[PDB]
């Protein structure tokens, strides 16, 4: 046969790996679009602090690695797609054709429509290029000035203070990581980033940023409360959406992301995708939802490409798992954090200590555990997800987990690994 | 080495708690963890002030094979001088604590003054601080360990701490870590409590490093473990059956006592001995016991875990006491058990349960309840002043008199003051067994004449674990010899105290002298420490620390005068068993002790044997 | 020719003794909180389990890294981490199920079993064999015999 | 119309003739040690006994799989294992406390007796009829009847 | 096919097991395990060599059947130079080694040199190596067997030793694997010891593939298990009475020997059978048999269990022998019992168990034994050189002989000499009953004439398993014949030595020869093998492997003055039964076997003969 993969991230890696083992007798190409070996984009950052050198975000190290597996690889584009007859046209103005197609094509940064935000100070953080740049200009004693306080900003905002320049952080929302993190760890994370040295200000948005005399001096930005700022150097991480192209003329059904079913598949026999680009189906109740994170592309690529091969593979679902270190604090969060309705049979706890800087909470809705969230907690604390993925019957132990919510290794031991150790 | 060079040295009166180097050229003097302790209370305390005071002060420490790779390294000791007795006091306990504090950069920590509200203490490897604890005062350890556990978010953190009868100054208090592991013995958990100082956290981090010959140590240790695995005693029989398995094997002998020292053997010693724990009961078919836990680094193994029946009348409208807890020990069935005459099981389970909770000694406890007992038969005490019937075998008025005594309410206020004073206060002092203050253990002396002279010359009163002559005259481990004989005692007595000096400040369990010996031991010590560790420097060490003892005891006040037994051990023969017709001869044996041990007659040590120790 | 680690907890007496191994071979100092195989005790019920790492097949962990820090080594079938191209962010810590692959500060790098490369200690020092090094094939056989000699009853005293 | 395996160890010789046809049916070459079936021989009493899966319906192998590799069969009531969903995380071998649901290295699944979709092949290859396969229920006929005639003594001699 | 195309070829003398493939054009010749073996031992050795040295060799081997699904498959083989012949040594064994050694990936072993210190072998299908075994020397196969496998940690390893008798290099060792079915007969134990080799240990987990057609031969196997589940004789005589059942019949014809050849029945021969087993014992009314076993793949099932009592005077003070053990052979039964006049059975069955576990060979102990009564009741042995009065019909005697001769203290050193050599050296070579250095089995020559022969010319000395022609002259399966006639013999001898070497060559159970036959036995070697696999072919590779073995007898020194039998048989008429006045008539019959067979009347292959066999 003959496979076309799209994409050369974690997923197509993945997926060309796992068809290579599987089927040893098939034709595999694999595509990409940057000027760049495969890479994470992961260990951007820590390029940004200096630990590493370039070369060490490469995804495979070895020296030939894909030779010995008889993977081919390509550069190109891809521009339109044929369905009917199967074709695929690259920018190049070269074609190609395919039997069966997977498509792993990420996202990409989107910019808000300020006025004047297409100067050369500018700058995004999401390639090599972009790194470049914000290493050729974050020279140490500069000023710099950033949009967004999510996850990524978080993670971005770290590096550079770490770096070692002044920042200051402007928000559009209330607090903190409002996705990810309750209100109050969100506040305790807030002063703690205030007392190391970074100035936040909260509830404003930036109304315009404008150019001095000369393309020398820093920038002035203008705020929506009316204070001004200047900047050297402005860092905008705003959001991502799907790389979606060249599906807007074809029969593949696409909302926000590319739809599938539970095993990978779009609405055409003989497509296929995962990544950031796919909308899977939810462990909870049963809806679509996008999640950009490593484990989801690393688990969906494997059903994908099995289930491709041949095979008959399934999937369980998808889950929002979160780890983040900001100067020094370890935080983390697992399934749906914000409890549900008490109505419908739920309970909760949540233990706090202040001045040592400890936080910790769970949820139940119904004789399950159903998410966490967790300040300073390093030690086993995987079997969160063992605990919220496969539903675990909890039973009387959770009376015991509603007094002391630090034995969730325990229940886990002794409800879904041995039962039988304790019987006496 | 395997000291680390730190004490503590807090100040209860402002906090102020401030780090301190250890005094070297004391270390290798007296090697620590018995010595080292009871060396810094003498040199800087006064052996006149009253037990229980602000100027009173209290010691914590550990020894150099302490928290290391080997076996039995856990213990660690507590030093004071006890308000039972008069006399000093050093209790030593098992469990995970020792270790913790080892590996957390200190090995000593001392308490000085007295507190105006109630604190606790709470150490992380450099960072030491008190905290209010006006929460947890009246509440038993249990809670105490669960509420530190829960509100620090730590299920790693090693606590000890006292319980109700500590609060209320009960003369017989003790320090109760890891639940069911505890301290004994001379009140020491009521020195604890008149300072307003409720319990002890140490989280620890940093590892035990300093040994001055790591390969060498792990040789030796891994060539002791063998001899230790090769003996019939620590391979086969503790782990099977505890130490419960001397009740039939002492019953036999007719050297058990009963109802207050009235008889020599127990008719019911089959039903509360080790083999009454394997038996599966009739209401649900299965035994008492579960299985066996061992202490830090032992490989021995010789613990209990146990299970109280269900339906039993004294906690079958108790729900929180189902699970499942420590066992018994020896001293403790005897003490619950055949010092009153109850052949029931379940009901010395659950008094040794009670007191595990609300931190008491069992033995002591179980003594003064004889005493009260017998007086309550001869006529002195009624119906009214105690509120309940109390004749001997019992099993109800037993759970009465622990619930009462420790809860602290009603008659439970006297029985809490101690057999000696209880039996003062009503014109009887001829009906309590004890030498200066503390009631004997397990062993009869009349048809056993060296457990009498250890009795009568211990340093801390009535103790069986100073001076133990019963490995030699039953187990007879090193030689097997005569039990009925007044000759050559008091050299085994003198040996057995030497040896078990050594033993307890080198940082080890005693249970492996049934198999070790000084030529086993030497060579960890050796490789472990900094100096010259032979033999004759072994036996030096424990000669000077009895010494030394013996000197601050004597200063105190005490004297020869309360080198004596009671009248009925030394004036009524035996009634029945192999030893019928015999009484204790301990005027025949003391002159000869002080002669061989070289020092008065009236029991004060010579300049000669001073100026040989080097205590001059 | 492949081995692996079998863990009986009828017979585990809660020593530690296998931790200050595990800790003193990787570190050098005697540590029972930075070994690599855990003691739980349950004290309603009176039992102790230890836990560690059982070394999958398509292991989360090794797919989860970024930036290939993880590898199998073919001679004893086990995970090996290289902490040297490592970056310690965290990622395979909360994507083990299980959570064995921990985090260590001292250093900041992480840390797992990686079996001593054919030679256990932890299981040479443990009294009472409730750890045993066998092959991986074939690990009920002692429970199969002994339910067999229990279920199946002899045709005496009948 | 379900059915399950009589094993009989009073009329077992020992020939080793069931592991041959279980391993031959599954994996195409003679192997006597991938089998799911063993035989045990206690040379003290002179007795051999044969044992395998008995097919749980309280199943532990079942309940502790994280991502649902095992599931229930309808028509011959068999747990099954999925061998392209399994990733080899070997704790389906520590939950069965009877010992069975074993590992295979060189594939790299796990394995159980899955009935061979109701057609034995270790049940026509014994010569001494020592292991049957019959219905579900009543697997006791065979002995009450026996135990019927015997114990009831005759009233003669008498 | 059914061969792995592997050989080890390990060096003793220095180690370095290095593989090496198999010689192909030459199992396609012999078939393998009888003509492979040997071809490989005739090609690389020279036949004068002394039997005992370093310049002998030894070799293990398997046959193309060996592990597969056909009935009986699991046979292997040692050959070597026998040291109590002089002449070419084949033993046969069944167990569970010989398939263990197909699933290990190898089919032949061969041993070469002598190691300085005591070793044994380890193999796991790739891996074999030489390890230390000082702390196993001296040592039974029980106990080696047990150690090996309890400090490899692994219940699915088989072994293969030897007792004391092989360290003491006994001239009729064995060779014991999985705690009975052993070896025997030519001593192959000695020259096992005399390497200085102790045991080999296997382990395999690659299977037997390589099969040209499988569902041919699975068809083959199905199709050939029905005829043997058919016959009354392999469906429920064997399974229930086993070898044994032939006494009595034996006894019936009169052609059974008894007290050293010189009667021709026992009058005892009813307490020592089948049907003595099968009875209830007055002192605990329960049976000595148990159950049957089988070996690899058998089906017949024709093995025994036996219990010895718990109150006999062997036994009695010895709990170590009371467990489940292999039962009686017909042989042994034979040897311990009407060899000697013995009629107890517990006696027999203690004596077998002590040659089990210390690897001896039953046959020619007993024969031995009996030797040296028969020279005490002459007169040349006194009781002082013995040790204890040896008459006939002794159980006693016959006990303390044999635990003399398992550990070699005393008389048993001279018993472990032989019956041929200890007659020697008495100077009365008259009285023993041996053929090369070889006793006689339990089948007497004077009643029945075609074994006269058969014993006569034998390539290994004295056996009946070469050619059995006692399957026509008393239960008649190919065709019943007369006993007393000399009239188409050569013929029948010659047509079942023929088939026996194929039955050997192939690698199954000759039992099997009771319902199967050549044309039952060529589909399945014709579908598992490749090549022309005709009956032609067949005849002629068991013709050419009885002559290669026959010119290497005679190579080594041995012609046709070895052709004869003692004065007894053939000059002493029979003393009771059905074959009164009858001697052997050995001499009217030996022209026509050479005859027949195309021989030079010298007994040397003929130029044309051995051409029309490709053996030049
Ligand atoms: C803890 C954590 C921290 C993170 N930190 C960061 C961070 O600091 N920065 C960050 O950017 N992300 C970060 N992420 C996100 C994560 O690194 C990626 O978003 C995601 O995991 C990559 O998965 P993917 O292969 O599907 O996407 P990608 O790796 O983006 O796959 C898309 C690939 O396809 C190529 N491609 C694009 N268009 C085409 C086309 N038309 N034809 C062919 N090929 C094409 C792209 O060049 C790219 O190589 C983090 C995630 C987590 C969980
Ligand atoms: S090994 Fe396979 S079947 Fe067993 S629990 Fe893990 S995933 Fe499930
Ligand atoms: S017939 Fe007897 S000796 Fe031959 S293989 Fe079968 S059980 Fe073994
Ligand atoms: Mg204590
Ligand atoms: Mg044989």
């Amino acid at each position: 046969m003959k496979h076309v993969i799209l994409g050369n991230g974690p997923a197509g890696v993945i997926a060309a790996e796992t068809l290579r083992r599987a089927a040893p007798t098939d034709d595999i190409l694999l595509f990409g679009s940057e000027d760049a070996p495969p890479y994470s984009r992961m260990a951007i950052p820590y390029l940004l602090e200096g630990n590493i050198d370039e070369s060490g975000t490469w995804l495979r190290k070895s020296p030939g690695h894909f030779d010995r597996l008889r993977i081919h690889e390509m550069r190109g584009r891809a521009v339109s797609l044929d369905s009917e007859r199967r074709r695929i046209l690259f920018d190049d103005g070269h074609f190609e054709s395919w039997d069966r197609l997977l498509i792993a094509t990420g996202s990409h940064p989107v910019r808000p429509p300020i006025p004047g935000i297409d100067l050369p100070e500018v700058q995004t953080c999401w390639t090599l290029e972009d790194a470049r740049a914000i290493a050729r200009f974050a020279t140490p004693g500069a000023r710099v000035l950033q949009l967004g306080a999510g996850f990524i900003g978080c993670i971005i905002m770290e590096a550079l203070a770490a770096r070692g320049v002044e920042l200051t952080v402007v928000e559009m929302g209330d607090r903190m990581v409002p996705r990810m993190m309750t209100p109050t760890a969100g506040g305790m994370i807030r002063k703690w980033v205030e007392d190391q040295g970074v100035r936040v200000v909260t509830n404003a948005g930036v109304s315009r940023i404008d150019c001095r005399a000369s393309n020398d001096a820093p920038l002035d930005v203008t705020l929506s409360t009316g204070e001004v700022v200047v900047a050297d150097l402005v860092i905008v991480a705003a959001g991502v959406a799907p790389n979606i192209a060249f599906l807007e003329a074809t029969p593949v059904h696409v909302a926000k992301g590319v739809l599938v079913d539970d095993r990978l598949q779009t609405s055409v026999p003989g497509i296929f995708a995962a990544g950031d680009v796919a909308e899977a189906p939810d462990l909870f109740t049963g809806a679509h939802l996008v999640a950009a994170i490593q484990p989801n592309a690393a688990d969906q690529a494997r059903v994908a490409a099995l289930n491709m091969a041949g095979h008959e593979a399934r999937l369980k679902g998808v889950l929002a798992i979160n780890v983040l270190d900001t100067l020094g604090l370890i935080s983390s969060s697992f399934g749906q954090w914000w409890g549900e309705e008490r109505e419908r049979g739920g309970a909760g706890v949540e233990h706090v200590d202040e001045a040592a800087y400890r936080y910790l909470s769970l949820q139940f809705k119904d004789d399950v555990l159903i998410g966490a969230t967790s300040i300073g907690l390093t030690e086993h604390v995987g079997a969160l997800r063992g605990l919220i993925h496969g539903r675990v019957r909890l039973g009387e132990w959770k009376e015991r987990l509603l007094h002391s919510p630090l034995q969730f290794v325990d229940a886990y031991i002794a409800r879904s690994q041995q039962p039988m150790a304790l019987v006496r | 080495m395997g000291w680390n060079r730190k004490v503590l040295r807090v100040n209860l009166a402002e906090g102020t708690c401030t780090p301190e180097p250890l005094n070297m050229q004391w270390a290798d003097e007296y090697l620590g963890s018995r010595g080292l302790a009871t060396k810094y209370l003498v040199s800087e305390t006064d052996p006149k002030v009253d037990p229980l005071s602000p100027d009173n002060k209290m010691i914590m420490a550990t020894g150099p094979l302490t928290g290391t790779m080997a076996s039995t390294g856990g213990r660690y000791t507590v030093v004071t001088k006890g308000p039972l007795t008069g006399a000093i006091a050093c209790s030593n306990s098992g469990g995970f604590f020792g270790a913790e504090m080892k590996f957390a950069g200190w090995d000593m920590v001392i308490f000085e003054g007295r507190s105006p509200t109630p604190v606790y203490l709470f150490i992380e490897n450099e960072r030491a601080e008190l905290r209010d604890a006006s929460y947890l005062w009246g509440r038993s350890c249990w809670e105490t360990e669960e509420s530190i556990r829960a509100q620090h978010q730590d299920p790693l953190i090693r606590v000890s701490s006292i319980g109700r009868a500590g609060e209320n100054q009960v003369m017989f208090a003790c320090i109760v870590n890891d639940l069911h592991r505890a301290a004994g013995r001379s009140g020491v958990g009521a020195v604890m409590g008149s300072k307003n100082l409720k319990a002890v956290a140490i989280r620890g981090t940093k590892g035990v490093s300093g040994i001055r010959d790591f390969p060498g140590f792990v040789r030796a240790t891994s060539e002791a473990k063998k001899v230790l695995a090769g003996n019939p005693v620590t391979s086969e029989g503790l782990p099977k059956f505890g130490t419960q398995v001397l009740m039939n094997v002492i019953n036999e002998m007719g050297a058990l006592p009963t109802r207050n020292h009235r008889d020599v053997q127990f008719e019911d010693a089959s039903k509360i001995s080790a083999e009454a724990m394997h038996e599966k009961r009739p209401s649900d078919g299965k035994p008492q016991l579960v299985t066996n836990a061992a202490c830090f680094g032992c490989t021995i193994a010789c613990g209990r875990i146990s299970a109280i029946d269900k339906t039993h009348f004294t906690v079958k409208n108790n729900p929180k006491y189902w699970g499942a807890s420590g066992g018994l020990e020896y001293e403790a069935a005897w003490a619950l058990g055949a010092a009153n005459g109850v052949g029931d099981l379940e009901a010395l389970q659950y008094a040794n349960l009670l007191c595990n909770e609300q931190g008491m000694d069992p033995i002591s406890f179980g003594a003064t309840v004889g005493a009260a007992m017998e007086l309550y038969e001869t006529g002195v005490l009624t119906k009214e002043r105690i509120g309940l019937d109390a004749p001997f075998g019992s099993a109800d008025a037993l759970a009465k008199l622990a619930e009462m005594t420790a809860t602290g309410e009603g008659f439970g206020k006297e029985i809490g003051l101690g057999s000696k004073r209880l039996c003062e206060k009503y014109g009887h002092p001829e009906l309590s067994m004890s030498v200066k203050g503390q009631e004997f253990p397990a062993y009869d002396s009349r048809g056993i004449q060296g457990m009498g002279l250890a009795y009568a010359t211990s340093n801390r009163g009535a103790c069986h674990l100073r001076g133990y002559t019963v490995a030699s005259e039953v187990l007879g481990v090193p030689v097997k010899t005569d039990p009925h004989v007044i000759e050559g005692k008091a050299e085994l007595v003198k040996a057995f105290q030497d040896a078990t000096a050594v033993f307890d400040s080198a940082g080890i369990c005693v249970f492996t002298s049934f198999a070790w010996t000084l030529a086993d031991v030497q060579p960890q010590i050796a490789a472990a420490c900094d100096g010259d560790w032979s033999m004759d420097k072994l036996a030096t060490v424990g000669e000077r620390i009895w010494n030394m003892e013996r000197q601050f005891n004597n200063a105190a006040g005490l004297g020869a005068q309360d080198d004596n037994l009671p009248p009925r051990l030394t004036s009524e023969p035996a009634k029945s068993g192999p030893a019928k017709g015999m009484v204790n001869r301990l005027a025949e044996m003391l002159p000869e002790y002080y002669g061989v041990r070289g020092w008065t007659p009236e029991g004060t040590p010579t300049p000669e044997t001073l100026s040989r120790l080097g205590l001059s | 020719m492949w081995k692996s680690l079998h863990i009986d907890p009828a017979k585990c007496t809660g020593c530690l003794q296998c931790e200050m191994a595990c800790s003193y071979e990787h570190t050098g100092v005697i540590n029972p909180s930075k070994s690599r195989i855990k003691v739980f005790s349950f004290e309603h019920e009176g039992r102790k389990v230890p836990y560690t790492c059982t070394q999958c097949t398509e292991a989360w962990c090794l797919h989860s890294c970024p930036v290939d820090a993880i590898r199998l080594d073919l001679t004893t079938g086990a995970k090996m981490v290289f902490e040297d191209t490592c970056v310690g962010c965290k990622v395979c810590t909360i994507a083990c199920p299980f959570g064995t692959i921990n985090y260590n500060q001292d250093t900041g790098k992480v840390q797992k079993c990686d079996l001593c490369e054919g030679d256990p200690a932890c299981a040479k020092a443990c009294p009472t064999a409730a750890i045993t090094y066998i092959d991986a094939d074939w690990t009920g056989l002692a429970r199969m015999q002994a339910w067999a000699a229990k279920a199946n009853t002899p045709a005496s005293a009948a």
